[PDB]
């Protein structure tokens, strides 16, 4: 039960830190932007255990 | 064993009887195969009437 | 009667800990380990250490 | 299966499901206590009568 | 590449699009905060129901 | 006279466990089984393994 979200919390925190790392590296020369790419877990359960 | 191999050291024999009710229980937890029950038919478990 | 305490082998979440030597399986697989006796054991914790 | 580099295998224990199984197991234990209490109650009710 | 001598390359990050992304990620993060709030709320109603 | 101990063969509840080999019936049917003796038995506990 916790599993579903705490991985959701960690995913959204890394998303925010990637956005902040883009904004902090605005107008530094030769920087390339970052975008976090996520993925969902599944298992032998048909319910989905997070990000 | 410490080489990670097992070996068998025995298979516990089981014994049925003609009738069980005619066994002579001796002075402990044992019964004696007698005239009233005949020879015990011998064999392992998981097989037949055992 | 207790026939058996059955483990349930549904994999949990793969919580991304930032450490390096913490490789973990999320399928049927099982890590192989030995101890100082040379006795083989098998596990699924991935937290590893030099 | 495949195995991931940095992530670690969390356990599969759902906390909620094991709590609500624990409540039912408690009441199962208390009803087994009720049947031993009624069986030694019938034992002393036929011991106490002559 | 096509290489030029005097001119320098700026970062490819478009800043207002990243402001919009930070708003989206902030409300996503606090929505996941509200789902951990609701799920330890159902865990503590399982606790204090008894 | 004790005429007979007759089981209530109604459908029990189907608790969904995520185990793959936990098939179960919710109708009149019965799992056919043998054991090592070759005697045929019949059950409804569908918890299975290798």
């Amino acid at each position: 039960s916790f599993s579903q979200a705490v991985s959701g919390l960690n995913a959204a925190a890394t998303n925010l830190d990637v956005i902040g790392n883009n904004i902090a590296n605005s107008a530094t020369y030769g920087f390339k932007s970052g975008t976090a790419s996520f993925a969902d877990m599944f298992a032998g359960s048909k319910v989905g255990l997070g990000v | 064993y410490s080489n990670e191999q097992e070996q068998v050291l025995g298979q516990i024999v089981l014994a049925n009887f003609a009738n069980n009710e005619g066994l002579a229980s001796q002075g402990d937890n044992v019964w004696a195969a007698t005239q009233a029950s005949g020879v015990a038919l011998l064999g392992t478990a998981g097989s037949g009437n055992f | 009667k207790v026939a058996g305490i059955t483990q349930d082998f549904t994999d949990g979440t793969t919580t991304n800990t930032g450490r390096g030597l913490d490789v973990a399986i999320s399928q049927n697989g099982f890590f192989r380990l030995v101890d100082s006796n040379g006795s083989v054991f098998y596990s699924r914790n991935g937290q590893f250490k030099l | 299966g495949k195995l991931t580099n940095g992530a670690l295998e969390a356990s599969n224990v759902d906390l909620s499901k094991e709590l609500v199984n624990m409540i039912v197991a408690q009441r199962n234990y208390q009803s087994n206590a009720q049947t031993i209490k009624t069986q030694d109650q019938i034992l002393n009710t036929l011991v106490n009568l002559r």
